[PDB]
């Protein structure tokens, strides 16, 4: 039972659902509980004097703000959800979130399309860290955009491929996918001409028939003279296995940005780390 | 608790069942039940009314049981009626868009269809009325607001379907099927018009006239889509000759025909159809050109699927599903909702991108979220897409009152009807409301997703969603759209879960050039391309080059307004050329007229009419240079609107205003008036921006009167101060319990205009918002000030703005308004240079010569005006004096009209003085020479007191010296005495003020009494000035340091006016107009005179002076507005306010306001609004100087020391010792260190009073004892509030130093034994007490205290003895309140209780708990006030800072501390009970009082004499500063004792 | 006339877009051209070694991020920013080519 916090009827529904689930063993999720900091305290006291069913679970989704009571934080286990640390982690999360049966479907090219989608999503989400240069503002390129892009890819591939096991890369509706991602899915958030130009950059560079060649490069001159190579596989597990063997030497050149873009940031955080190590002394 | 509920239920149910005489035919069984209920009700009315006694009816048996049965019956019948309303809403779901009372109105009025014709506008998109035959028995068709009608193929017969829901559903279905059939026929014809080399204009115009505006555009789109699809299917072979060029040429020739058509005169409906067709075919031409350039040869290429394509299948049996609209992979079926004649937008690249994104969102069964700055056309694009699919789109202007329940019911209506909800400003909701609404949105979207599954079949169970604990059917055609402006003020943050439910789209840069080009081309402008390419860069360069002003807007709305005005101007110029040709010759050729038409000149005229009025002076040359550069060689000269100009002349003459043409005096004002008229003609939302007193109000009033006298249409203006009332009182409230809507002020006015019972729609209605503008209240008018012209309320009601209504704002700035409001309003900028000072002088002189002040009075006024005319000219005495005074320093911001109004009031007082002289001397009236001398000297005097009255002495002297240098009036000849020290005698000669200051001898028993003033120069000057300002009833403000004597001066001046009764109000940080309303309820009454409701004081013949103690304390909101200050400004400038009980204008009579305040630079004080300060002269009362203080307290000391003759020679030194030390401390301890370190003559007054009390009983006393008393009082005054030890050491040392300096030959030890203790416990008199004897006495009294009262043992040290002595000192004084500041657990409460027990006071402490509220505090306050004011019981009310749970606690306590009464505490039966007990108490005392006013005065006096409030709080740094503003009386009415921590 | 030959720092002006508009207006008025048909061309030269014609205005303080300018041609660089010595903004008639 999912309940959104904020209204009196919401509090009544939350109380009723928790009271039912602590006996039945069902699950209760409460969303945006940070908007009612006072009620969270009575919720914590109610939870403390309670011996619910074995399978009962209570999830409280919230934003990271100081209004959340400290006692509630101590009473429960905290999980922080944020952008993945790097391109490899982002692509691994993307592949884990999408079901295996979805990627492995009638056309074998769907797996490579999904891999391209994951790489694209990882690149644009990782460029958000270098906010002045990677983009012009902190766009909210998130998981909903990834779902919309996956749905678009599925719909247009199914339309083009009437259940055929294999289709030619030139027959893939590249223009439809590129336009829908540059105008509706990812371009909807973009409110700048130059950010739109950069999105069109990435979409034209990545989504093309040339992405199905063995000589395709995902990125160029990442460090020195080597470059990221497009995997030659045709199955989802092979793409995931390629993602697992990423060098773990990510640089902003992976994103197309200059390598020095992180030099200030990686400096500040480093100094920041010292400060934290000094604050806990 | 049962009778009232049953009574109300029966009343409203009887009203429902009687107003609807046909409701019985559909509700039979409950009709019989209600007949039985009515018979029972008649039985009760026939039984209880015979005996009008409660005891006579509570003795009758069978009453309570029958009442309970009736209550149950009423509840059951109400529930049944609610279920019936729900069931009837289930069929024909459009009834979800009407209220329950409205639904019942249609239910009961099914027989007569005339009453139902006003409900179709809110149940249908474009159906305004239903066409019926003469019998009113069959529905022949439908009609729109524009008059376009659709004739049903098969009319709906009401006789064959008597039930309302059935024939309404049949009407809707017949609407859809008739629209489908007409669309099919129009498509059949336009196909013939298609695939043709040439098009006959006559046949095309005939086809356009035949079909509706919706259907012609739809058919053109269908034909073009079919042609393109056929061409692509032919070209699918690849590398083949393209017949797509044939489609492009067909579009081109049709565009040529349409462009030729719009050049010539057309009927308005045909012209709008031609414009829509031109726009659509221009878009088609652009799309075809893009397809040709891209070499698209496949119909399955995305360059063709990304477009909106229309497929028509005549083979479909269902005409509703006959048309399909497809964009990318999204498919929709045309809703066939009659939309009337809407304004089509230009399909720009952004619009296309918006269409694609929103259609993708719709296919995903999730909402759309277009975001961006205001004026990007986010809302219009959503409405245009909805109209493209034939959907019913409702726009809801959302605010924070759109709570969970309102949004839920809106969603229920949208689900049932199957309509599109465009929620504009969705971020104006609360974040918690956004989160709550996210759940409903998710449920609806999940239901839609389940509907879209192919496994579902329409024959199975319908899809329902859980909305508001109910199963609600969800139509597949529902859509939710939310347009929000990210970054604006008053906007909230959307939760992530809600954001994931919408597909967002950035609409930031509209394609302005394309819009301009297409709009100008559709209006008939030849060379529209060059016009657009000139006018869009012009707007961009105006945005870049011009200075940044808060009222500047050069976005799309501005260009849109410019383009619409350009089209209107072109039509008017064509008509003018036509009539000129008719009167000169007979040859008329419309093609020639179009050919030789200066289109660029028309565009320049439009730009000047729309952009120029808002420009500031420094930006006008820049914009005109931009015009000369972008449009070179073309010039526009504004037409001379003479016919309005003579009307303006006549109105100005009748209103004593100055009129000018061009460069004469007042010409700029008339130019601004004409600009305002043009903006009214072009805009339905206007705003008049400019500094206070720039002539805005007179401008729009004169324009209204001139328009009434020119057009013959009577003009009615409703003036509202939006920030003088709460937003709930402005727009309305929705009851969270009963879902009942109470209209606000603006809502009530608009609804009354719309109903037009008294012919309101036939009058020019102007709703002016004269007040501050912030996004909290003005954004609710967004949909009002937009194309929607609609006010949307949370209860789902939508009110359309009538065409005769203009929404106007009169503001002084827009620094807090967002761009959303600025862009939706035409701005007229009123600089201070528009209204010259000569204009104000002319107005004043004309009013003086015309309006009598009380005809001999008018003759005196005319003579005085003739005498003072030479000084009121340009570069005259007054003008130069004002210019110089603007260079001085004043206690408040100096505005021209404040000084000018002060001067005018003083001149009116001078005329009244001359009239009084003439009345006093009937034999010898004042002659012309004496009058001339008096008027000139008084003019100089009034200039001095009006232009420097709010300044210090040195500024006043500087202004006097400047006037002396520049004036020619005979002035006082003293080499060193400033002119400000003289007054003007009625004989016409300067006389020094010192002659009015006599050395008085105050009576011995009246030493330092509250109403005893020692005459001083400032006292006699300020008294005269206040008398002058009060006699005219002009509101005034006294500014100065606390304890400067503002209240004393005001009361002294009012003593000379016996016809005025003063009422004290003490403002604080949380003061709101409800305090004023309570004061009005207590002291005044409302009566309904034939002219309206008038609020006047109860005491006839008396003027009520509402004296506000701290007028600048009330808190400003985050937009720099004090609500109470705006309320007072409205009551002063408009002479009344609005009663929010019934939204009625109440006019004040015999009520005037006086304010007092500390300087605005003081902590906790805010500067007053310039629009408020314009009407209130400000007088600066400074602290008395050493000479004046020496005189005032020297007099009090002599009167005091007259008690002991042997000490009579020590009055002069003692006063000096009083004056010096008080000075030193005032320099040593300032508000910079601690907030409470405030020293004023008030401390010295207490000093003299305390020494006088000490000296009253003594028959004799040596000098050493007098010095000891002086030092003890100095310690109790200057040392008790000190925080640090070093400050108290300084106080001791300098007390000794001052005493030794002023009393050399004394015994130091006998007078300054450091334990200086005084008490009247050991003896009858207040003689000094020894520390050891005092300790023993306190020990014995503490033993008795333990035995009788609280038994907590106490340890006695010296500080305890000092503190109990101080508390005993305070409890022995009238209105003696304490503020003990110290650490918790230090014994403050215990010592206070012990001292109260010793003095016989009854200790009262409020018992605060978790459920303690304001009502409990009010009840406790009533209890204490009754006990201490009616029973004559001395009560020590002990309150701790932790007992406070709200600011209302501090408000009530502040009022009680300052005045001794709360004006609104006793209201209702409580007031009657209080009056009864007060009469009983007065009879007990021996006073026979009859009226409630004098009895309430006696009650207040008893409370003041008895109640002692002891406030205890911990010593917080910021807490004390906060309390100094929240409760000022805690620091001016309470004695502060700093106990601190134990030393 | 002297105000045309001075080199200003666009970052040191309260409203630099007003400066761009003013230069465009000056060029349009000098040549009696229409204001809307003027486009901007950029020429990067040394501050001392430069000449301003009737349409050229000098600008200093512009910084090129991630690129270097040689002979008025841009090349990618690994430096954070490169200081452009002097920038000549020259207003010309639009060619639509
Ligand atoms: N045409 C005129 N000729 C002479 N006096 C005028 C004229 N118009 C206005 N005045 C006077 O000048 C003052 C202007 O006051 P008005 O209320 O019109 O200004 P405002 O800008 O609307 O003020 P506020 O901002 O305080 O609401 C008044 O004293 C008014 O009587
Ligand atoms: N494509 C267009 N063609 C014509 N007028 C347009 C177009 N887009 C927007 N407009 C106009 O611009 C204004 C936008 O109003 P609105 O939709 O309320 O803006 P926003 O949603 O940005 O607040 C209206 O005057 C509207 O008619
Ligand atoms: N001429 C005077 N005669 C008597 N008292 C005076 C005179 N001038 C000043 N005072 C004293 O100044 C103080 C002013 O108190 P109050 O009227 O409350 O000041 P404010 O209105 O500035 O708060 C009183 O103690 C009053 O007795
Ligand atoms: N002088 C004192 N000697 C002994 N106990 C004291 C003394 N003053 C206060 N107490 C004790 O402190 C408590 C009362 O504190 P109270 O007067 O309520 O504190 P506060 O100063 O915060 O009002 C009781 O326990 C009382 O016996
Ligand atoms: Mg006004």
């Amino acid at each position: 039972t999912s309940i959104a916090i904020g209204s009196a009827e919401g509090f009544n529904q939350a109380d009723k659902a928790i009271n039912t689930a602590v006996k039945s063993g069902r699950w209760v999720m409460l969303k945006n509980v940070h908007l009612a900091p006072g009620w969270l305290m009575q919720l914590e006291k109610k939870l403390h004097s309670l011996q619910p069913h074995a399978c009962f679970r209570l999830f409280l989704t919230m934003e990271i703000n100081p209004k959340v009571p400290v006692n509630l934080l101590r009473a429960g286990r905290i999980f922080v959800f944020e952008p993945p640390p790097g391109v490899k982690a982002n692509m691994l999360r993307t592949f884990s979130s999408i079901p295996v049966s979805r990627i492995c479907k009638s056309p074998n090219e769907r797996a490579r399309l999904y891999f391209l989608l994951a790489w694209f999503h990882a690149i644009i989400q990782e460029r958000l860290r270098y906010a002045p240069l990677g983009w012009s503002k902190k766009y909210e390129f998130g998981e909903s955009d990834l779902r919309s892009a996956c749905d678009t890819v599925d719909t247009w591939l199914d339309d083009t491929a009437k259940g055929r096991q294999n289709i030619s890369p030139d027959k893939i509706p590249w223009s439809a996918l590129k336009t829908l991602m540059a105008q509706s899915i990812y371009g909807g958030r973009v409110d700048n001409e130059f950010d739109q130009r950069l999105l069109n950059t990435f979409l034209e560079r990545l989504f093309t028939t040339r992405s199905f060649d063995s000589e395709f490069k995902l990125a160029c001159k990442v460090d020195g003279h080597k470059d990221i190579q497009m995997p030659d596989g045709i199955r989802r597990e092979e793409f995931v296995q390629w993602v697992e063997l990423l060098p773990d030497t990510q640089t902003p050149s992976w994103l197309g940005l200059p390598n020095n873009a992180e030099r200030v940031l990686l400096t500040t955080q480093g100094v920041d780390m010292i400060s934290k190590m000094l604050k806990m002394q | 608790d049962v009778w009232i509920d049953v009574q109300r239920r029966w009343v409203y149910l009887e009203g429902i069942f009687t107003g609807s005489a046909d409701i019985k035919h559909l509700l039979p069984v409950e009709t019989q039940r209600f007949q039985s209920i009515s018979t029972e009700f008649l039985a009760l009315m026939k039984k209880v009314s015979k005996s009008p006694l409660v005891m006579d009816v509570l003795n009758i048996q069978g009453v309570q049981r029958s009442l309970e049965r009736l209550a149950d019956l009423l509840g059951k019948i109400q529930k049944a009626l609610g279920e019936y309303l729900e069931r009837e809403r289930s069929s024909f779901p459009r009834f979800y868009f009407v209220g329950d009372e409205d639904l019942l109105e249609i239910i009961g009025n099914s027989k007569n269809v005339a009453k139902l014709q006003k409900h179709f506008k809110k149940m249908f998109a474009g159906v305004s009325s239903i066409i019926l035959n003469e019998d009113n028995s069959v529905v022949l068709g439908i009609s729109s607001r524009e008059g376009e009608e659709v004739m049903f193929k098969t009319p709906v017969s009401i006789t064959e379907h008597p039930k309302i829901n059935e024939w309404l559903t049949l009407v809707e279905k017949e609407m859809r099927v008739t629209l489908a059939k007409l669309l099919a026929e129009s498509v059949t014809e336009v196909e013939i018009f298609g695939k043709a080399t040439s098009i006959d204009p006559n046949t095309y115009i005939t086809w356009i006239d035949k079909y509706q505006a919706q259907l012609v555009v739809l058919s053109a789109q269908i034909a073009w889509s079919e042609n393109v699809e056929t061409a692509l299917s032919s070209m699918g072979g690849g590398g083949d000759a393209a017949p797509l060029h044939s489609v492009l040429s067909n579009v081109e020739v049709t565009l040529n025909v349409l462009a030729d058509s719009v050049l010539m005169e057309q009927p308005p409906l045909r012209r709008r159809k031609l414009e829509h067709l031109i726009t659509e075919l221009v878009h088609q031409r652009d799309v075809t050109r893009s397809l040709i350039k891209s070499k698209i040869d496949n119909a399955k290429s995305f360059e063709w699927l990304s477009q909106m394509r229309f497929y028509f299948d005549p083979k479909q049996t269902d005409v509703l599903q006959q048309l399909s609209i497809q964009m990318a992979n999204a498919k929709f079926n045309y809703g066939f909702e009659y939309l009337g004649v809407q304004d089509k937008l230009v399909q720009t690249p952004l619009t296309d991108r918006c269409y694609l994104t929103m259609t993708q969102a719709l296919e995903a069964r999730l909402g759309g979220s277009p975001f961006g700055p205001a004026g990007t056309g986010k809302t219009e694009s959503v409405k245009a897409l909805g109209h493209q699919l034939g959907r019913f789109v409702l726009v809801f202007n959302c605010d924070e009152t759109f709570d969970f329940q309102a949004m839920g019911r809106i969603f229920v209506g949208l689900c049932q009807v199957g309509a599109w909800g465009c929620f504009d400003e969705f971020n104006r909701l609360e974040e918690r409301m956004l989160s709550a609404v996210s759940q409903q949105v998710q449920c609806i979207q999940e239901a839609l997703r389940e509907h879209s599954n192919p496994n579902y079949d329409k024959t199975s169970a319908p899809i329902t969603c859980e909305l508001l604990n109910k199963q609600v059917k969800v139509s597949p055609d529902m859509a939710i759209f939310i347009t929000m402006n990210p970054g604006y003020a008053g906007r909230s943050n959307l939760p992530d879960n809600l954001k994931k439910l919408f597909r967002s789209l950035a609409m930031t840069k509209p394609d302005r050039q394309l819009i301009a080009q297409v709009m100008l081309y559709s209006q008939g402008f030849r060379t529209a391309e060059v016009l657009a390419n000139k006018i869009v860069p012009f707007f961009k360069l105006c945005d870049e080059q011009l200075s940044s002003q808060s009222h500047y807007d050069f976005g799309l709305r501005a260009l849109k307004s410019v383009l619409v005005s350009a089209g209107n101007v072109k039509r008017e110029r064509i008509q003018k050329i036509k009539r000129e040709k008719e009167e000169r010759g007979e040859a008329v050729d419309e093609g020639e007229i179009a050919e030789n038409l200066p289109e660029q000149e028309i565009l320049i005229q439009s730009v000047c009419e729309t952009m120029v009025p808002k420009l500031v002076a420094e930006d006008i040359p820049l914009l005109f240079s931009l015009l000369s550069d972008v449009f070179p060689g073309v010039q526009y000269h504004r037409g001379e609107m003479t016919a309005l100009r003579e009307e303006l002349k006549k109105v100005c003459q009748e209103m004593y205003l100055t009129y000018g043409d061009g460069e004469e005096v007042g010409g700029m004002w008339v130019e601004k008036v004409l600009q305002l008229y043009q903006i009214t003609q072009i805009n339905h939302g206007l705003m008049m921006v400019g500094p206070s007193g720039s002539g805005k109000s007179m401008a729009w009033r004169v324009l209204l009167k001139a328009l009434e006298r020119l057009e013959g249409v009577e003009g009615v203006a409703h003036i509202i101060d939006p920030k003088a009332i709460s937003k709930d009182h402005l727009y309305g409230t929705l009851d969270p319990n009963t879902r009942e809507w109470t209209d606000g002020l603006f809502t009530h006015v608009l609804r009354k205009i719309i109903d037009s019972v008294r012919g309101e729609l036939q009058k020019r209605q102007w709703i002016v918002f004269d007040g501050d503008v912030d996004p909290e209240w003005v954004e609710n008018l967004n949909s009002v000030l937009d194309d929607n012209k609609l006010l949307t309320l949370p209860n789902g009601e939508r009110l359309s703005l009538p065409p005769n209504v203009r929404i106007m704002f009169e503001v002084q700035d827009l620094k807090y308004a967002t761009l959303a409001t600025v862009s939706r309003c035409g701005m007229v900028w009123f600089s201070e240079d528009v209204l010259s000072t000569d204009m104000i002088f002319n107005n004043f002189l004309a009013r003086l010569r015309s309006i009598p002040l009380d005809s001999p009075m008018l003759q005196i006024q005319r003579d005085a005006a003739t005498i003072m005319q030479p000084y009121f000219t340009s570069n005259g005495l007054v003008t130069k004096a004002l210019e110089h005074a603007f260079q001085l320093e004043h206690i408040m911001d100096l505005t021209r009209l404040r000084c000018l109004g002060s001067l005018f009031s003083m001149l009116h007082q001078a005329c009244r003085n001359v009239a009084q002289y003439n009345a006093n001397h009937p034999d010898f009236p004042m002659q012309i020479e004496q009058l001339e001398r008096y008027i000139q000297r008084y003019l100089v005097y009034a200039i001095l007191w009006s232009l420097s009255g709010d300044s210090r002495l040195k500024m006043r002297a500087e202004l006097g010296e400047y006037i002396r240098r520049i004036t020619t009036v005979p002035l006082p000849t003293a080499p060193n005495i400033p002119i400000i020290d003289y007054e003007v005698s009625i004989s016409g000669e300067w006389s020094p003020w010192q002659a009015k200051v006599p050395q008085i001898e105050v009576e011995t028993h009246k030493v330092a009494a509250p109403d005893v003033v020692v005459p001083t120069l400032d006292t006699v000057r300020h008294e005269a000035l206040l008398y002058t300002w009060l006699a005219e009833h002009k509101p005034l403000v006294l500014c100065g340091p606390p304890g400067s004597g503002k209240t004393m001066t005001l009361f002294s001046a009012l003593r000379a006016l016996p016809d005025m009764e003063v009422v004290g109000l003490n403002f604080s940080s949380a003061t709101t107009p409800e305090l004023l309303l309570k004061t009005f309820d207590h002291y005044c009454e409302y009566r309904r005179t034939p002219n309206g409701v008038v609020l006047a004081p109860v005491q006839l013949g008396k003027w009520l002076v509402l004296f506000c103690d701290e007028i600048n304390l009330p808190d400003m909101d985050k937009y720099g507005t004090q609500r109470v200050i705006s309320f007072i400004r409205q009551m002063v400038e408009h002479g009344g306010f609005y009663r929010t009980s019934d939204q009625t204008w109440v006019k004040l009579e015999r009520i005037q306001f006086v304010g007092a305040c500390n300087p605005p630079t003081d902590p906790g004080r805010k500067p007053l609004s310039h629009r408020f300060l314009r009407h209130v002269p400000v007088v600066y009362v400074d602290y008395p100087g050493p000479a004046s203080l020496t005189q005032i307290y020297g007099t009090f000391n002599r009167a005091m020391l007259r008690l002991i003759p042997s000490l009579r020679t020590y009055a002069e030194p003692l006063t000096a010792a009083m004056v010096e030390f008080y000075t030193m401390s005032q320099e040593r301890f300032t508000q910079d260190t601690q907030p409470h370190y405030i020293y004023s003559p008030r401390e010295m007054t207490r000093w003299v009073r305390g020494i006088f009390e000490a000296l009253r009983p003594l028959e004799t006393l040596p000098v050493e004892g007098l010095i000891r008393i002086w030092a003890h009082e100095a310690l109790r005054l200057f040392q008790d509030r000190l925080v640090e030890d070093e400050e108290r050491r300084w106080t001791d040392e300098n007390i000794d130093t001052v005493a030794l300096k002023h009393f050399p030959n004394i015994d130091r030890e006998k007078a300054m034994s450091r334990p200086i203790l005084y008490s009247n416990w050991l003896s009858k008199d207040y003689i000094p007490v020894d520390q050891e004897e005092l300790r023993d006495y306190v020990k014995a009294r503490l033993k008795v205290f333990y035995e009788e009262e609280l038994d907590v043992p106490l340890v006695l040290f010296n500080e305890v003895l000092d503190h109990v002595l101080r508390i005993d000192r305070i409890f022995r004084q009238p209105q003696g309140h304490l503020l003990l500041i110290g650490v918790s657990g230090a014994g403050k409460t215990t010592l206070s209780r012990f001292v109260a027990w010793m003095n016989g006071l009854s200790v009262y402490q409020i018992k605060v708990h978790r459920k303690y509220t304001g009502e409990d505090f009010d009840e406790d306050l009533r209890t204490v006030l009754r006990r201490s004011g009616c029973k004559n019981e001395k009560i020590a009310f002990i309150m701790d800072e932790s007992n406070v749970l709200d600011s209302g606690f501090l408000e009530r306590m502040n009022t009680l501390l300052a005045n001794g009464e709360v004006p609104g505490l006793f209201e209702g039966d409580e007031y009657a009970t209080l009056m009864t007990q007060c009469k009983e108490g007065a009879q007990k005392e021996g006073l026979m009082l009859d009226s409630h006013e004098e009895l309430y005065k006696w009650f207040t006096s008893q409370v003041i004499r008895n109640l002692h409030v002891v406030f205890t709080m911990n010593p917080s740094s910021e807490g004390l500063k906060d309390r100094a503003a929240t409760s000022p009386a805690l620091f001016n009415r309470c004695v502060l004792n700093w106990f601190g921590d134990w030393s | 006339k002297e105000l045309k030959n001075i080199h200003v720092c666009l970052g040191g002006l309260f409203v630099p877009e007003a400066y761009i508009t003013a230069t465009r207006q000056y060029v349009a008025q000098a040549n009696s051209w229409s204001l809307e048909e003027l486009c901007l061309e950029v020429n990067v030269t040394t501050s001392q070694g430069a000449t301003l014609d009737a349409c050229s205005f000098g600008v200093t303080g512009l910084k090129l991020q991630g690129a270097t300018c040689n002979n008025n041609k841009l090349s990618l660089s690994n430096a954070i920013s490169t200081a452009l010595p002097l920038t000549q903004l020259r207003w010309v008639k639009q060619t639509n080519t």
